[PDB]
């Protein structure tokens, strides 16, 4: 099954839309689960993501205008137990150990962060951590290296393929990292 | 002197042997080693290409010893060693049978070899998957259709992936299995399928197992 | 509907005209505000935020222009002052949360840029939020989020001198204790543990504080606020959340955090754990601990 992980859009605050090629890709009828890290911020962008898939799991992100989104969240999909959080909640913003702390407190196999606008994915003490980065590729004070990215997972079962979609230039350069339950 | 290159002979002699090996499974497993060796070894380097072929003399004499041989007596400055890594044994820049082309061939035969007695899921796969995709799949069925990975074949590249949302794993390794080459392979796939398909004229698990590789959304 | 379309169309415009001449951009932005910070309190609310971000970007653009422009440092100021005026005009349209963070991301911005007469515009942006914090932030729910942001925002920043770091550090400590509820205090106080360690400040040439003692202060204080939570389920989880946050500070080579504290903190939590009823809320924290054993087990 296909899990679309993204976030940090900041519409309209920091960016007027998603990059042409990304909107062109993300069509309805190819996704079952979405795990958005936030900063949508508007209803406009909630209603986009609800079109794309049946299941949709937002979190509360520092600039979100809706209150009703949940700060922290977890979901079991397949064999996997995933953790999801916008990531400003973790201090020091996007440190290692703080993101591991948050794993233990959650007891999750996968843990999605955000806020840095910078993609990462890696294995650390037999548990996985993701961050799709900016879908829009929006501003950030701390970084000026912004590569519009979103992630797709293929959880087969006891085996997750972690595709990362980046937009370098005007081409869509995709890499892949496979992780599997210990 | 000796002023005609063994290139064409060797090339042709593989096609002869591959034919024999379709039946003889002990010759097949023996041939695979030979093909793998040429593939792994680098036709950029001249000597090594000559080396690796000559090192398999024991195999080049199983079918046709006429490949390796030359009259070592009565020729000054064409001693036995000197010939086997010379331009005369195998011309580095033969306009037709370029070391490169023999490599590019070798692989073609490698895939065709393992094709011979591979299963129905395999054949069907090789037909559906497009030029780019088919190359990937050949890695994906390692090492049955041959060892194609970054270090076991010289010209082989890193597997790349599409923007299409379920992202298909592909390859753009044209410097081994050319779009031309791969088209031949498909041809031999459906040859091998069609030929197999006639010999059970009602039902059975081929026609269940075909329906499984075919209806796979 | 009439408020959703119009707000898209200012996103569009500042981009339509986009030049690569910095000063031209500035004229545009200016000429945006002129013509899109007008219509009552209906638009000005959710129309200016763009421009404020968009300004910060342009401020960065002047730092790429390191050698090309001499008056870039003065042009940074020109921009930030353009923010101040623009965030304020949200306050004057009675707004609280949005302008608070808009100051913060600005406050970060100047911080990372590092221009002439910048540290002065760093403080001013921070305290402007803080002045909005205490003045207009009620509901203990969003009172928490609104304070934790301010903390981690600051935490990151390296652009402050000790002389102006200290007051904002403990300005947080106040706001940490000044929360309504008991759990929300005890966590928030422990969140203020960082600012005294990895909260950077240009004093040892852009390095961490390494002030291990002032961490222990803000970890003790929480543990006391841990007893002062009535519920047994609060108490145990809060001990554990503080235990893990103790651990972190050991693993970061801080020798202020010693084993004595930890074993005593552990032992306590071994014994308290059985008292909770065998149920869903209880089936979580007994795993949390199990995972904090094994993490400590390797290390």
């Amino acid at each position: 099954m296909l899990v679309l992980v993204l976030g940090d859009l900041h519409i309209p605050h920091r960016c007027n839309s998603l990059p042409a090629k990304f909107k062109k890709l993300l069509v309805p009828g190819k996704i079952q689960h979405i795990l958005c890290t936030g900063n949508l911020c508007t209803k406009e962008s909630y209603d986009y993501l609800k079109t794309l898939a049946g299941d949709v799991h937002i979190v509360r992100g520092d600039f979100d205008e809706n209150l009703n989104y949940p700060e922290q969240k977890v979901v079991t999909v397949g064999q996997f137990k995933i953790g999801l959080i916008h990531g400003h909640q973790v201090i020091p913003w996007g440190d290692m150990a703080s993101l591991a702390l948050l794993q233990r407190q959650f007891d999750v196999d996968i843990l999605i962060s955000g806020h840095t606008h910078k993609f990462e994915a890696f294995e650390h003490e037999n548990k996985f951590y993701i961050n799709p980065g900016s879908a829009t590729g929006a501003y950030n004070a701390l970084e000026t290296n912004i590569i519009p990215s979103f992630v797709l997972m293929d959880i087969q079962a006891s085996t997750v393929v972690t595709y990362v979609y980046q937009l370098i230039g005007d081409d869509v350069k995709v890499e892949r990292i496979e992780y599997k339950k210990p | 002197y000796i002023r005609m290159a063994k290139n064409k002979e060797f090339f042709d002699a593989l096609e002869e042997i591959a034919e024999s090996a379709k039946n003889d499974e002990t010759l097949r497993n023996e041939l695979a080693k030979v093909l793998d060796d040429i593939l792994k070894t680098d036709p950029s380097d001249p000597e090594a290409f000559r080396k690796i072929v000559a090192e398999h003399q024991e195999f080049w004499d199983e079918h046709d010893p006429s490949l390796m041989e030359f009259n070592e007596g009565r020729f000054f400055g064409k001693s036995r060693k000197q010939y086997l890594k010379s331009d005369d044994f195998l011309n580095s820049t033969d306009p037709t049978y370029n070391f490169q082309k023999l490599h590019q061939f070798a692989a073609e035969q490698r895939v065709k070899l393992g094709l011979e007695k591979s299963d129905t899921d395999t054949l069907v796969a090789i037909l559906k998957n497009n030029p780019e995709e088919c190359r990937a799949y050949i890695e994906s069925k390692k090492p049955g259709l041959g060892n194609f990975s970054e270090g076991n074949v010289h010209g082989w590249l890193k597997e790349e992936y599409t923007p299409t949302i379920p992202p298909k794993a592909i390859n753009k390794s044209t410097g081994v299995l050319s779009d031309e080459a791969i088209k031949r392979i498909k041809e031999q796939a459906r040859d091998l399928l069609l030929l197999k398909l006639i010999n059970s004229s009602g039902n059975t698990q081929l026609l269940k197992d075909l329906r499984d590789a075919m209806s796979k959304p | 509907e009439d408020f959703a379309d119009e707000q898209s169309l200012v996103g569009r415009f500042i981009h339509l005209l986009r030049s690569e001449d910095p000063d031209q951009q500035y004229l545009i932005l200016n000429t945006a505000r002129k013509h899109f910070g007008a219509g009552g309190n209906q638009r000005i609310r959710f129309t200016l935020p763009p421009l404020v971000f968009a300004a910060y970007q342009l401020a960065f653009r002047y730092k790429e222009n390191s050698k090309v422009d001499d008056k870039w440092e003065k042009k940074c100021q020109k921009i930030f002052s353009f923010a101040h005026q623009t965030i304020s005009a949200l306050i004057k349209a009675e707004l609280a949360e949005l302008p608070l963070r808009l100051f913060l991301q600005g406050a970060l911005a100047a911080g990372e840029i590092g221009f002439e007469n910048h540290e002065t515009v760093a403080y001013e942006f921070m305290s402007q939020a803080f002045s909005l914090y205490e003045d207009e932030i009620s509901d203990s729910k969003a009172q928490l989020a609104a304070i934790t942001l301010i903390i981690g925002t600051f935490e990151r920043m390296k652009c402050f001198s000790e002389e102006n770091h200290e007051p904002l550090r403990t300005q947080c400590a106040l706001a940490a204790s000044k929360l309504l509820k008991k759990p929300d205090q005890g966590r928030a106080v422990s969140t203020c543990a960082h600012l005294f360690w990895s909260g950077r400040n240009t004093d040892k040439n852009g390095e961490e504080l390494h002030g291990g003692k002032r961490v222990m202060e803000c970890l003790k204080k929480a543990l006391k606020i841990a007893n002062q939570c009535m519920d047994p389920s609060l108490q145990v989880q809060l001990f554990i959340e503080i235990l893990n946050r103790y651990i972190y500070f050991y693993e970061k080579e801080n020798d202020a955090v010693t084993i004595q504290v930890l074993n005593q903190l552990i032992q306590k939590i071994r014994e308290d754990l059985p008292n909770l009823e065998s149920s869903e809320e209880t089936e979580q924290i007994n795993k949390h601990f199990h995972n904090t054993l094994e993490h400590l087990r390797l290390r």
